């Protein structure tokens, strides 16, 4: 504890995303909603807009 | 600060990785070069102010 | 993992150090966070820990 500012230790948690060539598993809290064909509409499909 | 020192280093041979362990501070402020890249290459003069 | 002060730097792609180079390598096309804090509370110790 008496060391200076540099030498105080640090808890490091690193988060690697993988992207979506695998099924998404983790996915955020977005409701989806129900699927319309044939008609010009703006799509989310697992964060692809 | 109005009679900063200025210490010229010559002739030895340079290793800035003790730096971390000389003193406290969290990391460098490097303009024209990388601090990870200093170990590699040859200066002609050093100039350290304080 | 727990890390120095001095050594949260290297923590990042397309870097070296000492536990960049022999404890824990980022790919340089790492995509992902590095969260780092302070715990001089909890890790360190009187005397040294
Ligand atoms: C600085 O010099 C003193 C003089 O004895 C020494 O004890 C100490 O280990 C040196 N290094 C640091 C980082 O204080």
């Amino acid at each position: 504890p008496t060391y200076g500012v540099g030498h105080q230790p640090y808890r490091v948690v690193v988060l690697s995303f993988e992207l979506l060539h695998a099924p998404a598993t983790v996915c955020g809290p977005k409701k989806s909603t129900n699927l319309v064909k044939n008609k010009c509409v703006n799509f989310n499909f697992n964060g692809l807009t | 600060v109005y009679a900063w020192n200025r210490k010229r280093i010559s002739n030895c041979v340079a290793d800035y990785s003790v730096l971390y362990n000389f003193a406290p501070f969290f990391a460098f402020k490097c303009y024209g070069v990388s601090p990870t890249k200093l170990n590699d290459l040859c200066f002609t003069n050093v100039y350290a102010d304080s | 993992f727990v890390i120095r002060g001095n050594e949260v730097s290297q923590i990042a792609p397309g870097q070296t150090g000492n536990i960049a180079d022999y404890n824990y390598k980022l790919p340089d096309d790492f995509t992902g966070c590095v969260i780092a804090w302070n715990s001089n509370k909890l890790d360190s110790k009187v005397g040294g820990n």
